[PDB]
């Protein structure tokens, strides 16, 4: 039969492409992920609610059915001509860049989108929308005074690993605030005014998230077939890679923040 | 009566599909019509 | 017959040569070159104009014919006296003192000069400049206010890569209107003030620009030819280099600034 | 004059052409233009 499968030795090149952290401005400098097949489900579950439990919190089964679900993902490009492809060098770095840029960007609009369950985003993709995942929010006027109320309302065992995300908007905010209070050199070292680690920073995002981004939103990706194919009257080609993912979250950890 | 077949394979990169076409040329007839006739209420 | 070809393993030195990043203020730092003969276009202009096709933009042809064209660069220079070649490292130091500055100094000419499309600038060399170019105004009372509104009209896709470019002239001032609302502590590290990367500040741009550099500016140098000769009524040496260069814009991806 | 040629076939499946399709590329220019003239009536 004519179908031949992709080298495993040349599979590993792209695991660790479908998976990096070497971008800026991106939610995966702190969530979990991996790329390994035999994994079932969240692997520290168990560790977690008993300690939940130790207080009077405790998980409502919030995703149903722990066990993962096998979510597809595809990529489409256009090679300009043959003539990138005459060289190598140039190509080669120029793929990379590529696949990356997109396959980081797709899961991001998964979760933070306004889109909230509906229109551009799959209704096969369409739970896993952060709004639509049922976190409980937080209010208050003063941004600064918001979020220490929402830190310390998190269970304390795990307050020691906690990550905000904000948007640009909201970051040129806390900085005039603090201003008219004071500690405007303490300012712009918001890692020290906040006892966090890993604070984050985009634009896509538009509204304030806090918690253990850690142990809630882990994922896994896999890839499964690349492919390549010439077109004549053009001169172009036609790659494409499609794989498949799948993600879960734990709200409980999670909260947002909303000041007014 | 069936003159000759042609089968050929290819894919589409877009939607990842496998064709697997097949093409021939066929005539069928009937020598007589007062051979096959038809019956109605 | 007597002409003798330029040595390919020399050549080399002088690749590296022409395009060398070292120097502290210069666009060099931010754009796009390279030194391959092979390519003949912008290698990702596929994966942009897609990009932007998700939103209502496109691309207009503001370069006609993609496909690269050659114009010619030119060199001259005198040494001093044969006793500055009768040594030899101080010779050898020298020179590369001399190109990577006039080579870098005068496509910087042709891109940010006020000489506007005329007059010192050949003729040959007259459309490349960027207010020839036609790219869209930004206005504004207060820069700062000024320039978030340009680095957020930019396409979302492409907004966390962005790079501004700003006069001393100009540099002075934003400190000033900082310190009256505050925040003065955080001015002076203009990258957090405004989430960008690769700020640039030089003193031969008139107006300030925004925009993804990186992929907007892709260049071109291949050297043909270096010369030697005595001149003996004098105790000079003539040596010179001459090479080809070509440049591209986009100017979708860019944004100028104008404050009153 | 002539750069250089490509040449490659290609099947379109769906519908059954074969496609044969060359591209190269060239430039002609007259090397003087004051040694051509045009008449007119």
């Amino acid at each position: 039969f004519n179908i031949q499968e992709l080298p495993t030795a040349r599979k590993e090149v792209f695991k660790e492409l479908l998976v990096n952290r070497e971008l800026p401005q991106t939610l995966r400098d702190v969530i979990t992920i991996t790329d390994d097949e035999h994994v079932e489900s969240i692997p520290a579950l168990s560790y977690i609610k008993d300690k939940l439990a130790t207080n009077g919190i405790e998980l409502s089964l919030n995703g149903s059915s722990k066990y993962f679900d096998r979510r597809e993902g595809h990529i489409y490009t256009e090679v300009a001509d043959s003539v990138v492809h005459g060289s190598d060098r140039t190509l080669d770095d120029l793929l990379k860049e590529i696949f990356i840029n997109e396959c980081v960007s797709y899961e991001t609009t998964l979760l933070l989108d306004k889109n909230n369950a509906s229109g551009l985003i799959d209704k096969d993709n369409q739970d896993l929308s952060l709004y639509n995942q049922g976190i409980k929010e937080v209010s208050n006027t003063s941004m600064y005074d918001g979020i220490k109320q929402a830190m310390k309302d998190i269970p304390q065992t795990f307050r020691r690993k906690v990550s905000v995300v904000m948007n640009t908007e909201h970051h040129d905010k806390l900085i005039k605030e603090l201003a008219q209070m004071g500690l405007g050199t303490l300012a712009g070292d918001l890692t020290k005014l906040f006892n966090v680690s890993h604070v984050v920073v985009t634009d896509d995002a538009q509204d304030i998230f806090v918690g253990d981004f850690g142990h809630a939103i882990y994922a896994k990706y896999e890839p499964i077939m690349y492919n390549k194919k010439k077109q004549a009257l053009k001169g172009v080609y036609q790659f494409a890679l499609n794989y498949v993912f799948d993600i879960k979250i734990v709200p409980e950890l999670l909260r947002i923040v909303k000041v007014k | 009566n069936y003159d000759g077949t042609t089968y050929d394979t290819d894919k589409d990169v877009k939607k990842g599909e496998y064709l697997f076409v097949l093409t021939a040329w066929y005539d069928q007839q009937r020598t007589l019509d007062s051979a096959f006739r038809i019956a109605k209420a």
